[PDB]
């Protein structure tokens, strides 16, 4: 509200925390596909082949406070793939 | 089509005109000559242009092939008017219908979607699933005539 | 091979057509 | 060197670890006088940059 | 622009694209300001409308453009033309141009208005008169942003204001252009390309001047709307 | 210098970009009524389009193209509620 922007590396690293917030409540609320729909925005991970070293090179810049969050991350967002993959499983073919 | 005067309070009530569809493909096809006269009908759709979109125009509607029938319903350039017909005043053919195009026609088109210049419609591919269709002038806003992505 | 060896003394010429 | 691809000789040595800085001094020569070279058609602010 | 589709599967949700997130696009898919897909989109709207279009990336300041606003920046500083003596008229750049028609968008509801109109309220057997702000606070606010936005990119890039920053080998493209369709009988080659070199930098100094009287314009507006 | 001359130049500069402003906002002010994108000189003279390739440019190499460019974002499915998807059984 005030136009107040920072050191771009700290700056970035505050806005990326408090959209992972968004992401891990969504997760947290059972709405999965919603943390999906952020994750995909966020780019903290591949969902492609074609993007593993776009996260990788990502990663060399990224900050500690981001890299420690990163393993969770990754369970959160199996865990909807996961979960996507039993929803698919559970859509019998007798109404889907 | 038919044509209503809500009073300019918006609390009266008498209607103005009415148009009927044998009408409206009489006049697309004495406009569009090279053009057939199924694809001017059923019109499938009205939609409103509103008064921050046009002065001289006032409604739209849409058929089944894709056609876009501009009205007129007050004098051109008089925007305190009160309606008192319904002129066809332009026809839009969709992608396709040029000579040397290489785009498909829509065609079935089952629903139909306008709101400042952009164009969104539904038509069935097979009868399990469906192609929605977007065209806007967005990317050539100012140019005469209309030119549309 | 990570061994590079200078020889000047017997090069192709990269500005001709082949004999 | 058949091609002159002084950019290239540069990296070949230096992945190489072999260092002559008569070699090396003489690439960045070759380097730079290029880059004068081929600038030529240019004003000597857009040369400089 | 959003809308919704509904199938007997459920909501299909999506949005009408803005010649910005087209940009926004081209940026992330070129990785950078600087594939030929950039270079299509700077020909498909012209150089200063995709100027001013760059400046909207540029200046923003949401955490998810962070790296956008860099290569918006790269994109409009490399493509947005160079100052020209049309023959004579002085052309500014289209990132010139795309700046003035920023400022124009921004103030576009405001530039022309008083900031006040006059009202009367009708206190039972009494009307009264009071002077209140034309703008809402809000609309000054959104405004305050986007200026401030394009005052810090003009203050962060004032030094580049002049700068020919372009790699060498598109100039000679253009030196070959001009050369075409000139022919005065009995006159020097050696004379008329140092007044077209005197011509050029007297088309830079315009813009450069120009531009520097627009930045302190942006300030004079950030000033203004924050008092008001 | 005297700063009487100074403050009269920058004076006359600031007035030098705003009436470049005054250009710009004036053409952006001169968008279009849709009769005249759709070419209609009055409603007793009504007129036809979408019958040329310049209609709907394609995206085609050498036209006024980016190839590949979007026009709508990429569609978010969200599902029916299950509590729905239920009683479609029951119609």
């Amino acid at each position: 509200a005030q136009g107040i922007s920072a050191n771009k590396f700290v700056d970035s690293t505050f806005y990326l925390l408090l959209d992972l917030i968004t992401f891990f409540d969504e997760y947290h609320s059972g709405h999965i596909d919603r943390a999906f729909d952020i994750i995909e925005r966020l780019k903290l991970v591949p969902l492609n082949q074609e993007s593993v070293e776009e996260r990788v090179a990502a990663f060399r810049n990224f900050s500690d406070e981001i890299r420690h969050n990163l393993s969770e991350v990754l369970l959160a967002t199996m865990n909807i793939l996961f979960t996507q993959f039993k929803r698919l499983k559970g859509t019998s073919p007798s109404s889907s | 089509i038919q044509v209503y005067d809500l009073g300019q309070d918006g609390q009266g009530m008498s209607r103005v005109a009415s148009v009927s569809q044998n009408a409206i493909v009489s006049a697309a096809g004495n406009i569009a000559r090279t053009i057939d006269r199924s694809v001017f009908k059923p019109i499938v759709q009205i939609a409103v242009i509103e008064n921050s979109e046009s002065l001289d125009c006032q409604l739209l509607a849409v058929t089944h092939a894709g056609v876009r029938l501009y009205f007129s319903t007050c004098p051109f350039r008089q925007p305190l008017a009160r309606p008192n017909t319904l002129t066809l005043v332009h026809v839009r053919l969709p992608p396709g219908f040029s000579a040397s195009s290489t785009v498909e026609k829509p065609s079935k088109v089952h629903r139909a979607l306008y709101s400042k210049g952009i164009l969104l419609m539904a038509a069935s591919e097979n009868e399990d699933n469906d192609i929605l269709w977007c065209v806007n002038h967005d990317t050539f806003p100012f140019q005469k005539p209309m030119m549309e992505t | 091979i990570k061994k590079l060896v200078l020889k000047n003394l017997n090069n192709s010429n990269l500005f001709s057509p082949v004999n | 060197d058949p091609f002159k691809l002084a950019e290239c000789k540069l990296a070949i040595i230096h992945c190489a670890g072999y260092s002559d800085p008569i070699l090396v001094q003489t690439l960045w020569q070759d380097i730079i006088e290029k880059e004068l070279s081929d600038s030529v058609t240019l004003s000597s602010s857009d040369r400089m940059h | 622009k959003k809308f919704v589709l509904l199938s007997a599967q459920g909501s299909l949700m999506f949005h009408k694209l803005r010649p910005v997130d087209q940009l926004r696009h081209l940026l992330v898919s070129n990785v950078g300001g600087d594939g030929e897909e950039i270079e299509r989109f700077f020909k498909l709207h012209q150089e200063d409308q995709a100027c001013a279009t760059c400046l909207i990336l540029a200046c923003s300041t949401a955490a998810c453009d962070r790296e956008v606003s860099a290569w918006a920046t790269r994109a409009f500083f490399r493509y947005g033309g160079e100052a020209q003596m049309r023959f004579p008229e002085i052309v500014y750049s289209g990132k010139h141009n795309g700046i003035c028609i920023y400022f124009s968008r921004i103030m576009g509801n405001i530039w022309d208005a008083s900031l006040v109109v006059e009202r009367i309220f009708k206190s039972g057997n009494r009307e009264i008169t009071a002077i209140e702000s034309s703008v809402p606070c809000q609309l000054l606010e959104s405004v305050l942003q986007e200026l401030k936005g394009l005052q810090e990119f003009l203050d962060r890039n004032s030094q580049f204001a002049g700068g020919p920053l372009g790699n060498p080998n598109t100039t000679a493209k253009v030196q070959q252009r001009l050369i075409g369709f000139m022919r005065p009988e009995n006159g020097n080659p050696q004379q008329m390309q140092q007044e077209l070199q005197r011509k050029f930098h007297e088309a830079q100094l315009s813009e450069k001047i120009s531009l520097q009287a627009i930045q302190q314009l942006v300030r004079k507006s950030y000033q203004a709307l924050a008092l008001w | 210098m005297p700063a009487s001359t100074s403050a009269a130049a920058l004076q006359e500069a600031l007035e030098n970009a705003g009436r470049l402003i005054d250009r710009q906002l004036q053409e952006d002010r001169m968008y279009p009524d849709l009769s005249e994108l759709l070419m209609v000189s009055a409603p007793n003279n009504p007129t036809v389009s979408g019958m040329s390739d310049m209609d709907y440019p394609l995206q085609g190499p050498g036209l006024l193209s980016v190839p590949n460019l979007p026009e709508i974002s990429s569609i978010r499915r969200v599902p029916l509620p299950p509590e729905l998807v239920e009683q479609f059984g029951h119609m």
